[PDB]
C-alpha cells in the first residue's frame, strides 16, 4: 500500500 | 534521518533510491556518480546474518526524487541494473570494514535541474576537509527515531566528522581506517544522525576552494539512532578510491 | 567534470538554506 505504485515497464 | 528537515528541491540532486521489485520498497539510499555509475553500501545488496543476498533482477534505481512514496511522474527517472560489484574485501563478518559497491546501469540517465552526479575527492580534497569538527550532510528517507516513523519528503542533516580516538571509545565494534564517525557530542547541544534506511546514502562536504560538492562518506552502521555518546560510522570514500576507479576503468 | 555543481543551486549562484553553516566550520 505505503508506496504509490510505478508504471508497468519496471514493474 | 533523526532530527533533521526537509531538503530543498534538488538540494541533493546525486541522491539515488534503492527500491526493492517486490515487495515494493525502500531498501537504501545511495548516489550518482556519473550518468551510468550509483555508489551504495555493500550491506544494502550482502548481508548473511540477516539473510539478505540482492541481485540485479531484484532492484531499481530511483533518480531525482524528493517524496519517499509518490511516483514523481515527470521528475524521477528509474533504471534497471546492468551489474552488481561489492568490495571484494567487505568485512560483513565482524564489523562492516569496506563497507561499498558500485551498481552499473542498463542505460545512461540523463541529467536535469533534479539529477547530477556529485564529485569524488581526490588526496588533497580529503587532506584539507576530512578533520574532526568540520562538517559534513547526509540525507536519505530512513526513519525519522530509533523506536512519526518515515518522513514523506527527503531529509537533511548537517553533522560534525569526530575525532578517531572519542569514535574508539564509544564502541565495542572494531573501527579501521577504512572508516569515520560523525555527529554532536553529548555536551555540544545540537542533535542529529542517520538512521535505519539512511544507510548507503552519501555524507558530503562542499569545498570551499573551488564550490562543489564531493562524497567523502557513505551511511554505514550505527548502534541506534541519536543517541547519547554514541556516533554514526561512515564508509572512507577516498580510501577505497582506488577499487572505485579499477571497476569503472575496467568495466 | 560538471561534477558536485547543482542546477538548481550553484549553476545559478544560489545558496541552500543551511550550507553556510558547512562552511563556517571549516576553519
Ligand atoms: B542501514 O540503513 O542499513 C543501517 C543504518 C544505521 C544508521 Br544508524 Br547509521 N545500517 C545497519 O543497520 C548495519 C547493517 C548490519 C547491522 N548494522 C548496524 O548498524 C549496527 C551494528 C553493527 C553490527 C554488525 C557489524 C557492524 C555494526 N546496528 C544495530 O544492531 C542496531 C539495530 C538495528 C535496527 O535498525
Amino acid at each position: 500500500g505505503d508506496f504509490e505504485e510505478i508504471p508497468e515497464e519496471y514493474l | 534521518i533523526v532530527e533533521g528537515s526537509d531538503a530543498e528541491i534538488g538540494m541533493s540532486p546525486w541522491q539515488v533510491m534503492l527500491f526493492r521489485k517486490s515487495p515494493q520498497e525502500l531498501l537504501c539510499g545511495a548516489s550518482l556518480i556519473s550518468d551510468r555509475w550509483v555508489l551504495t553500501a555493500a550491506h544494502c545488496l550482502l548481508y548473511p546474518p540477516w539473510d539478505k543476498n540482492f541481485t540485479e533482477n531484484d532492484l531499481l534505481v530511483r533518480i531525482g526524487k524528493h517524496s519517499r512514496t509518490r511516483y514523481e511522474r515527470n521528475i524521477e527517472k528509474i533504471s534497471m541494473l546492468e551489474k552488481i560489484y561489492i568490495h571484494p574485501r567487505y568485512n560483513w563478518r565482524e564489523n562492516l570494514d569496506r563497507d561499498i559497491a558500485l551498481m552499473k546501469l542498463k542505460k545512461p540517465v540523463a541529467f536535469s535541474d533534479y539529477i547530477h552526479p556529485v564529485c569524488l575527492p581526490d588526496r588533497e580534497t580529503a587532506a584539507s576537509l576530512l578533520q574532526a569538527g568540520y562538517k559534513g550532510r547526509v540525507t536519505g528517507w530512513g526513519n525519522l527515531k530509533e523506536t512519526k516513523g518515515q518522513p514523506s519528503v527527503l531529509q537533511v542533516v548537517n553533522l560534525p566528522i569526530v575525532e578517531r580516538p572519542v569514535c574508539k571509545d564509544s564502541t565495542r565494534i572494531r573501527i579501521t581506517d577504512n572508516m569515520f564517525c560523525a555527529g554532536y557530542k553529548p555536551d555540544e547541544g545540537k542533535r542529529g544522525d542517520a538512521c535505519e534506511g539512511d544507510s548507503g546514502g552519501p555524507f558530503v562536504m562542499k569545498s570551499p576552494f573551488n564550490n562543489r560538492w564531493y562524497q567523502m562518506g557513505i551511511v554505514s552502521w550505527g548502534e541506534g539512532c541519536d543517541r547519547d555518546g554514541k556516533y554514526g560510522f561512515y564508509t572512507h570514500v577516498f580510501r577505497l578510491k582506488k577499487w572505485i576507479q579499477k571497476v569503472i576503468d575496467q568495466f | 567534470a560538471d561534477c558536485g555543481l547543482r542546477p538548481l543551486f550553484e549553476k545559478k549562484s544560489l545558496e541552500d538554506k543551511t550550507e553556510r553553516e558547512l562552511l563556517e566550520s571549516y576553519i
